[PDB]
């Protein structure tokens, strides 16, 4: 008995949680395969955002439901973790989660239904590991094409996705990284891309090196810089205070002009000595006063304020300069060496949509990748970045398991049947829960279809047939096969086809969907409470 | 309560249809907008004033929407805008349109993916089509300019100030190209400052070397007149400013106060003669002007103007070439005004103006307009901003095109080779893009009033003939008109992005499935 | 999908509770309605008092007019309350413990809920249970059939009923009221005697010993003129309808008088008539008229002229109480009267019973009568209406009883023996049943607990002893002293009661609990 609210308990709630399941699936359902249709919000006062990616969707979603949440919440780690999947990963958990309850919506014994569904999970990603092909033997360029545009069906940009990916792998090949000694470690984000209002995707271009969000400091100072001399430096460049509390109390008048004098010629010589040097390129996150830039331009050389931290840590990293936060020594003057330079053979802002943004061009020290995106409106660009963005994740994680997945929904298609027969091996009640979470596997190429309209039980059956089929007379190498397709409505060699997703996606996802179809289901009876 | 408590959803064919609709609203409220026998529309702002404006964007501009693709449309209008200036005058027409027969195949049942297809695969075709009857020209001929300068502008007002507007754009941006870039140089258009005065005639309205002050001289004596005027930009005030570190003085025998007080004027002597020691004629500051300073300048001979917008003054400063500074004691020579053919104060009327011309190779300069009223002279300007903006474009391409449908139609028929070529469910979506695109001569003919259908089919049917591309239609007569003797040219990127864009559109819109609302964050 | 629907209207306010839960809401009502009543059982026991919604007040120890009176709220709470109803006119008070066999019973029914026992099994058991209890029962059923005339049977058995209730004042002289009250009125042919042969009539005034049943009928109606004399010996008896009016055929009638000698006529007929049936009545020999309607208030005179008493505006059922008594006739007819159709009876003669107030007539009839009329006297308005019910219900007993002349020492000695005799089943049970015999057997123990609470004595100590005794010995003649007499030998205490009572009682107790037991599911629409 509590006061600011009641509870609900046993088959009412238990049922309250599986519309909230399937009505985030029904939410999302028609996002998925490559003929996912994308999601758009208006927001509250016009700031709309189209989506097909659900993490995003669901990140922008209002939810009060405490369940969708968790599946809202499940999908960000996914999305924290792939990227896509997003395409799958959330209808696959609460349709795991729509069969499991039914058992239960009988008498089954939630925990009875969990052991196997922890059996079902381990059980498969074993096999899948039986099941996985490897692609170092493939050339590496192909797959990478292949999955990435493979990952770029349900996307905006499928259709010019030759164009896309070849440009991605090569981004992506560019932002080559060796790690802990012992890994070539790929950074996700490293790649700079900015959004870029106007041509076509066609004309939108991959960046050779850095590019920048940035402007000239002053209209004056010069623009384009041919050579490799080029600074940063944290430290911002202001007429200096005192800085802590240091009051200024003057007796002797006749010393306030040359107080007044130093500074600035503090800030001076910085300069000069910062000048003397040679770098031309000076970048500062910090502010920048003019008085710096009259010199700079007066140097002929070139400033930047107020880049953000990320940008020219990743230019320090390219251009093999030296982060500076401020110019001191391992004894006490403030010196600059040129050591501390990097080096990119040219710098140059230039006008982009009316906008002159600048760019940094072959690093000699480490090779950069930035992309430049063309379209036509902010909404077309801003939400093609984030398939972009997952773009690369999936090639980092090809690139980081030297492993692949067969796309189009093979997966499940030899995974329903293979722990169906695996189902008679428990011969405890359990494999009830097997028989509906291979069951309830099947959902995908259902999804695909539907989106796609066609005959899903009959391609589904067809699906079913031949992965079963290939799961009679062992000579399987002659019998064992892989593919789907939905533009021809037929199922085919996606293995022939090149439709491939990266073998992790899978994995964690139905490890990620076994959490939280074990958290869910263990739920019997909510309380709420009224606030305060 | 389940999902987001008051926030609507939507879904499918109703949602597509919704987003046609509104898509087909979006475009008919301007088909009258274009041509040269277009429609001039005023509108109602939100803050009082009046704004008349051919150029559809500005009307767009000032469009309040909710339907969203809509809001996403009027994006569109500007960025192209942006990028192209005119056009607009049919950009978002045709996308509307190429939705419109868009949507008809979606009753077929046919999956819009697909047919997405099809539209990248007409575009490269177009795009490829467009460059193959592309046409190069040279650039240091001036007349073919204006003529491709009056043609992208007999379409706003200014057709009757062709002539000067042809020269008033030419000349503007003949003298912007910054070739430190080496044979790379820019121009930019953000220097070819606009200066709107009222009184005087269009005719009066002219392009002046160099740049216009609304402001007045600080002090009398200063002439507001001088042959050979020699320049400094002040950045920095000319005045005493605080010790930026807080500092306080504690005096303890009589004098220093004043003693002080004397320091500061001398601080001010000190920076004057720095000044003279250069042997300027003017002083030029973005801020305040001592006007104790401004007393020694008077003892100087040497005029100065005060509190100056920074964009003019790096414009006065890319006028006499000369540098901007904020340092009187670092000033430099190099950073004279030398290159200021005169310097003059006159009177519009109430307001001192400053004129600044006849440098000897001036890279920048501001156009004065003189004419009706502001906003008439905002609509001139307006049709002044892309008069100006295709010229450059031109600067970028030597290529043109004859636009006018003419191009359209060669467009279309080439397609129609492709398409009977090109067998396939596509085929019919690739024969609709065909088909769409002949509706902007279409509204022509509804702009000029005469038969649409008529002119239309015997413009189609002229154009199945390959010996001839030029056949497009006079905007008067509504006739068929090979375009080489009409002259209404075209540069080729306009078309371009215009084609770019315009499928964006679709795919963008045609990939939309559902709506949600109420995002509340 | 999720979004949200309408099934039913007000869906919103339709709330719903379901199994146990629900089950035990109910139980929970049920105890609070148990422990209402278990005050008002026994001698020892206290009565309530009920207030009305037009500000009238009720005291009572009745339970079903303790529910009747209650304004619940909760379903099954009506439930009980039409249930003691349906037991109080089925057979009398014990109705002053019936629901509280019913939900001791539920309470206890929970314990094998909380055991998660099903409830259909629980609905079974306690059934096989109640039959178990009756048929021990009247294996160990006394009788009364076996009496002589059943004079003091009787008198203690409505000397028992009375002890429950506050007229125990002088309930000994009730008890025989009722007893012949009973007695006369009774078909021993049949086996059963019409209550409306009872005229109970209660005016308030005098001491409760006042109370005294009249072997006639009493009238809440004066003279019918003045000055007519207030007592009459002889009661040669008029019973009339028509009243002294000229006759009026009620079928659209009227006349049309036209000339002198027609208005003459009518005005000699007018009077001529009320002498003929004045002539008429006078020659039947009657003593005394009665008449259900009015009178003309001349021949009224003219009645009283000839000293022939009647009585005018006399409600309908007591004219025939009247006439029965007397053996009398109704004639509608002055013509069709005569004298053989003329009531007799031994007194009539009007009191005035109040000190200050208009009078009542009484009539003292002589011979035999299968109508009766008590008439009550006391000091309270509800005083008189708590005597009625009480000695309405003390009646019915003895019909219960002439139904039934078997019978069994009361003071809770009888199902005392049932629970051990449930009990001794209980371990021939086998299984879950088992547990449910014990499971009522306990329920039906509280019972006793009730009245030695009410007696203030540690009621297990007196139970727990009790048992061992009618364990030990084998009477079944053992129950509570309630008064505090060191017998428990109840009869010779003389604490009595019919088979029936407890037999419908427990037996309806069981029926109800059934349905209690079967329902799990409620939607109650918001107020």
């Amino acid at each position: 008995l509590s006061v600011f609210g009641d509870r609900s308990t046993g088959e009412t709630i238990r049922s309250q949680n599986v519309m909230a399941a399937a009505s985030i699936a029904n939410i999302v359902k028609s996002s998925l395969g490559p003929v996912g249709l994308d999601k758009m919000l208006v927001d509250d006062i016009g700031d709309v955002t189209i989506t097909n990616d659900g993490a995003t969707i669901l990140k922008l979603l209002e939810v009060e439901h405490p369940a969708a949440k968790v599946l809202c919440e499940l999908a960000d780690l996914q999305d924290k973790e792939v990227g896509d999947g997003t395409t799958s990963v959330v209808i696959i958990a609460a349709e795991l989660l729509k069969n499991a309850d039914e058992l239960v919506k009988q008498k089954i014994h939630p925990t009875s239904v969990i052991s196997g569904y922890r059996l079902a999970c381990k059980e498969a990603v074993r096999y899948i590991n039986e099941n996985l092909i490897v692609n170092t033997d493939e050339l590496g360029r192909d797959c990478l094409i292949n999955a990435a545009k493979t990952s770029m069906s349900s996307k905006i940009i499928g259709i010019n996705g030759d164009f896309f990916a070849n440009m991605v792998v090569d981004a992506v090949l560019a932002i080559k990284y060796t790690d802990i000694r012992g890994q070539p470690r790929y950074p996700v984000n490293s790649v700079n891309i900015l959004k870029a209002h106007g041509r076509s995707q066609m004309e939108s271009m991959l960046i050779s090196g850095y590019a920048l969000n940035c402007v000239v400091g002053s209209q004056g100072m010069p623009k384009r810089i041919v050579n490799a001399k080029i600074a940063c430096l944290d430290f911002s460049l202001q007429k200096t205070k005192m800085k802590l509390g240091v009051q200024v109390v003057i007796t002797d008048p006749e010393k306030l002009d040359q107080i007044r004098q130093r500074e600035s010629d503090i800030t001076k010589e910085r300069i000069q000595k910062i000048l003397a040097t040679g770098a031309n390129v000076i970048l500062t996150t910090g502010g920048i006063d003019d008085m710096c830039l009259k010199y700079f331009v007066e140097a002929g050389a070139m400033a930047v304020r107020r880049v953000l931290k990320r940008d020219l840590k990743r230019i320090a990293k390219a251009s093999g300069a030296t982060i500076l936060s401020t110019l001191a020594n391992l004894e006490g003057e403030e010196t600059f060496e040129a050591a501390m330079l990097g080096q990119a053979e040219e710098v140059v802002q230039e006008r982009i949509c009316d906008d002159e943004l600048i760019l940094i061009k072959n690093t000699k020290a480490r090779t950069s990748a930035s992309i430049i995106l063309r379209g036509a409106n902010d909404f077309m660009c801003d939400e093609m970045e984030r398939s972009l963005h997952d773009a690369l994740c999936v090639v980092k994680r090809v690139l980081e398991s030297k492993s692949v997945v067969p796309g189009g929904g093979a997966v499940e298609a030899a995974l329903s049947i293979y722990l169906e027969n695996y189902a008679t091996s428990m011969g405890s009640r359990e494999q009830l829960a097997i028989a509906e979470f291979a069951r309830s596997l099947l959902v995908i190429p259902n999804t695909l279809a539907v989106n796609a309209a066609q005959d899903s039980t009959d391609l589904v059956a067809k699906l079913r047939a031949f992965h079963n089929e290939a799961q009679v007379n062992p000579e399987r190498k002659n019998l064992k096969w892989i593919g789907l397709d939905l533009s021809n409505g037929k199922p085919r060699d996606n293995k022939q086809a090149g439709v491939f997703e990266p073998t992790i996606v899978k994995v964690k996802s139905l490890k990620f969907a076994t959490e939280a179809a074990i958290t869910i289901l263990r739920i019997d009876d909510l309380i709420k409470l009224h606030p305060e | 309560l389940v999902l987001s408590q008051n926030t609507k959803r939507e879904s499918g064919r109703k949602v597509q249809s919704g987003n046609i609709n509104a898509a087909k609203t979006i475009a008919d409220i301007i088909r009258t907008c274009l041509g040269p026998k277009s429609m001039m529309k005023m509108l109602l702002d939100p803050m009082g004033g009046i704004v008349m404006t051919n150029d559809g964007n500005a009307i767009l501009r000032e469009i309040q929407v909710q339907h969203p693709a809509a809001k996403s449309m009027i994006e569109i209008s500007r960025t192209q805008d942006e990028e192209v200036g005119d056009g607009t005058t049919s950009v978002i027409i045709l996308a509307g349109e190429m939705l419109s027969v868009a949507e008809h195949f979606l009753e077929q049942q046919m999956h819009p993916t697909v047919v997405i297809s099809a539209y990248r695969k007409a575009l490269d075709d177009m795009i490829s089509t467009l460059k193959k009857i592309s046409i190069p020209v040279d650039i240091s001929d001036s007349d073919m300019m204006l003529n491709i300068i009056n043609s992208s502008i007999t379409t706003k007002a200014i057709s009757r100030w062709s002539s000067l507007a042809c020269n008033i754009a030419l000349d503007a941006v003949k003298m912007v190209q910054f070739e430190e870039n080496g044979r790379k140089e820019i121009d930019i258009k953000k220097y070819a400052r606009v200066e709107k005065i009222p009184g005087g005639i269009i005719e009066d309205s002219c392009v002046l070397r160099g740049v216009m002050i609304n402001k007045d001289v600080t002090h009398p004596r200063m002439r507001r007149y001088i042959k050979n005027p020699r320049i400094v930009l002040l950045d920095s005030s000319l005045e005493y400013k605080k010790g930026e570190s807080q500092t306080d003085i504690e005096i303890t025998r009589e004098e220093d106060f004043t003693r002080i007080l004397q320091m500061e004027e001398e601080y001010i002597q000190q920076l004057c003669e720095d000044i003279i020691q250069l042997k300027p004629d003017v002083v030029i500051t973005e801020k305040g002007i001592s006007d104790l300073a401004q007393h020694y300048l008077m003892r100087a001979n040497i005029t100065a103007i005060r509190r100056v917008r920074k964009t003019d003054n790096n414009r006065i400063a890319r006028a006499c070439g000369a540098r901007i500074v904020s340092r009187p004691e670092e000033l430099r020579e190099d950073d004279v005004g030398t290159g200021a053919g005169l310097l003059e104060i006159k009177k519009i009327g109430d307001e001192y103006f400053t004129f600044i011309t006849d440098c000897k190779d001036p890279k920048a300069c501001t156009i004065l307009l003189r004419g009706a009223s502001k906003e008439i002279l905002s609509e001139v300007e307006r049709n002044l901003q892309d008069a100006m903006q295709v010229c450059r474009n031109v600067l970028l391409d030597p290529q043109l095109v004859p636009g006018g449908g003419a191009s359209e139609m060669a467009v279309a028929h080439a397609l129609t080779e492709k398409s009977k070529a090109m067998t396939g469910v596509e085929q019919w979506p690739y024969r609709a893009v065909a088909q769409a695109l002949e509706v902007i001569p279409r509204t022509l003919i509804q702009n000029c009033g005469a038969s649409t259908i008529r002119l239309l089919t015997s413009l189609r049917a002229k154009h199945t003939q390959e010996n001839c591309e030029t056949w497009g239609v006079n905007g008067e007569t509504g006739t068929l008109v090979d375009m080489k003797e009409l002259g209404i040219w075209e540069p080729l990127a306009v078309k371009l992005q215009t084609y770019k864009t315009a499928v964006e559109t679709a795919v963008l819109l045609l990939r939309i499935d559902d709506i949600v609302s109420g995002h509340k964050k | 999908y999720g979004r949200p629907f309408l099934i039913i209207k007000d869906q919103d306010r339709k709330s719903r509770l379901m199994g146990l839960e629900a089950l035990k809401s109910h139980i929970m009502a049920a105890k609070a309605v148990a422990n209402t009543m278990r005050t008002s059982l026994g001698p020892n026991g206290l009565d309530k008092m009920m207030v009305d919604k037009d500000g009238d007040v009720t005291v009572t120890n009745d339970g079903a007019t303790i529910l009747s009176m209650m304004d619940v709220d909760h379903q099954i709470a009506k439930l009980m309350v039409e249930l003691s109803k349906s037991q109080d006119d089925e057979i009398g008070d014990g109705t002053t413990g019936v629901v509280v066999l019913a939900g001791a019973l539920l309470e206890e029914a929970e314990q094998l809920l909380d055991r998660g026992i099903h409830p259909i099994r629980i609905a079974d058991g306690y059934e096989q249970a109640a039959r178990v209890a009756i048929e021990h029962l009247d294996k160990i059923s006394d009788s009364v059939l076996v009496d002589i005339k059943d004079t003091e049977p009787l008198i203690q058995t409505a000397k028992t009923t009375l002890g429950s209730k506050v007229v125990n004042s002088c309930h000994r002289q009730m008890a025989e009221i009722a007893v012949n009250a009973v007695l006369t009125v009774a078909d021993m042919e049949r086996r059963d005697v019409d209550f409306e042969l009872i005229k109970v009539e209660g005016k308030v005034g005098g001491r409760l010993e006042d109370t005294k049943l009249i072997k006639g009928v009493i009238v809440d109606k004066d003279f019918s003129h003045p000055q007519m004399p207030k007592k009459v010996e002889d009661a040669k008896i008029a019973i009339l309808t028509c009243p002294f009016e000229p006759p009026k055929p009620k079928t659209k009638h009227k006349l049309d008088v036209t000339s002198v000698e027609d208005y003459k006529a009518l005005q000699k007929y007018e009077k001529e008539k009320f002498e003929e049936m004045i002539q008429q009545i006078k020659e039947t020999g009657a003593n005394l008229a009665i008449c259900q309607w009015g009178f003309d208030d001349e021949a009224n005179h003219l009645l009283l002229q000839n000293n022939l008493p009647a009585v005018r505006w006399v409600g309908g059922p007591e004219i025939e109480l009247i006439a029965i008594a007397t053996g009398g006739r109704i004639v509608p007819r002055f013509s069709e009267l005569t004298a053989e159709k003329l009531g007799f009876a031994g007194l009539v003669q009007e009191i005035s019973f109040g000190t200050t107030k208009d009078k009542m007539l009484v009539i003292e009839q002589c011979k035999n009568s299968r109508a009766v009329t008590i008439f009550i006297r006391g000091g309270n308005k509800m005083i008189i209406e708590e005597a009625k019910r009480s000695l309405h219900d003390a009646l019915c007993v003895i019909r219960n009883l002439i139904r039934d002349n078997r019978v069994v020492y009361g003071g809770g000695a009888a199902e005392i023996s049932c629970a051990l005799a449930v009990s001794q089943e209980a371990d021939k049970c086998p299984t879950l049943e088992q547990y449910a015999m014990r499971a009522f057997a306990d329920a039906l123990e509280v019972i006793p607990m009730a009245l030695s609470e009410n007696s203030g004595m540690n009621p297990i100590q007196t139970m727990t002893e009790v048992r061992a005794r009618q364990v030990k010995e084998m009477n079944p003649a053992l129950g509570i002293d309630c008064l505090h007499k060191g017998t428990n030998d109840m009869k010779q205490q003389h604490v009595i009661e019919t088979l029936i009572g407890k037999k419908q009682q427990i037996s309806l107790a069981t029926q109800m609990v059934r349905m209690i037991l079967k329902i799990d599911d409620i939607r109650k629409p918001g107020e």
